[PDB]
């Protein structure tokens, strides 16, 4: 049973670590995109609430 | 009233033109040195306000109460101070149409553009205490969370 | 073992990382405009492993 509750913490623990490896490159992917095409285009949305 | 009006306002540009030009005059000079250095370029209230704020040597942000003179004259209340953080630098066009696009509250409202590159390609606005935030950080965060 | 061979299948990015940098991009990232000016290249090379 303990063998049973350690793999499902390190499946748990591995499903984590793979939602931070894939926020850390969309986060590069996105850094990338803004300084190609230009952060400006965002400046459009400050109307939205403000 | 009204002759106190024209009165008080009179005071106040006087002050405000008073400090903006001796504001300099006895800015970090401490008591002794800046005595010497106060002008003939205040009422005789201004120049003991500004002996005080000498004496100490913190006469640098006196351009402040400059600012803090005509203010004081339509009881201020107009700072609104705001400030705009953006991944990018702001371009000086852009800048210029978001500080005009900011006129709901009280038009170029105080604004202290910043950058932090940290974000990524995004408004961080805050109006006095209310901050509005739709860079694409807090979507990255609002997204993360599915850890 | 099992976790090592979850992380070598992972590691591909048109399995996990390019599938989901590119619907976080499109979804989250933009107003459903994933391309935006470019980034085509940072779809692949910046995936990595």
């Amino acid at each position: 049973a303990q063998a049973e509750q350690e793999r499902i913490r390190m499946l748990s623990e591995a499903k984590s670590q793979i939602a931070d490896l894939v926020t850390l490159t969309a986060s590069r992917v996105l850094g990338a995109e803004l300084q190609a095409r230009g952060h400006d285009a965002l400046i459009a949305e400050s109307l939205a609430a403000l | 009233r009204a002759l106190a009006a024209p009165l008080v306002e009179a005071l106040l540009t006087t002050a405000a033109e008073q400090i903006r030009a001796a504001a300099p005059r006895i800015a970090g000079l401490s008591a002794s040195e800046a005595a010497a250095v106060l002008p003939a370029d205040l009422l005789p209230q201004v120049r003991n306000f500004l002996l005080t704020m000498a004496k100490e040597g913190l006469t640098g942000e006196l351009n402040a109460v400059a600012a803090a003179l005509p203010g004081y004259l339509e009881t201020g209340s107009r700072a609104v101070d705001a400030s705009v953080t953006s991944a990018i630098e702001l371009s000086a066009e852009q800048k210029e149409r978001i500080t005009r696009e900011l006129q709901q509250r009280y038009g170029d409202v105080h604004v202290t553009y910043h950058v932090d590159p940290t974000l990524i390609g995004g408004l961080i606005i805050r109006v006095g205490d209310q901050v509005l935030d739709n860079s694409l950080r807090a979507r990255l965060s609002a997204i993360q969370r599915v850890l």
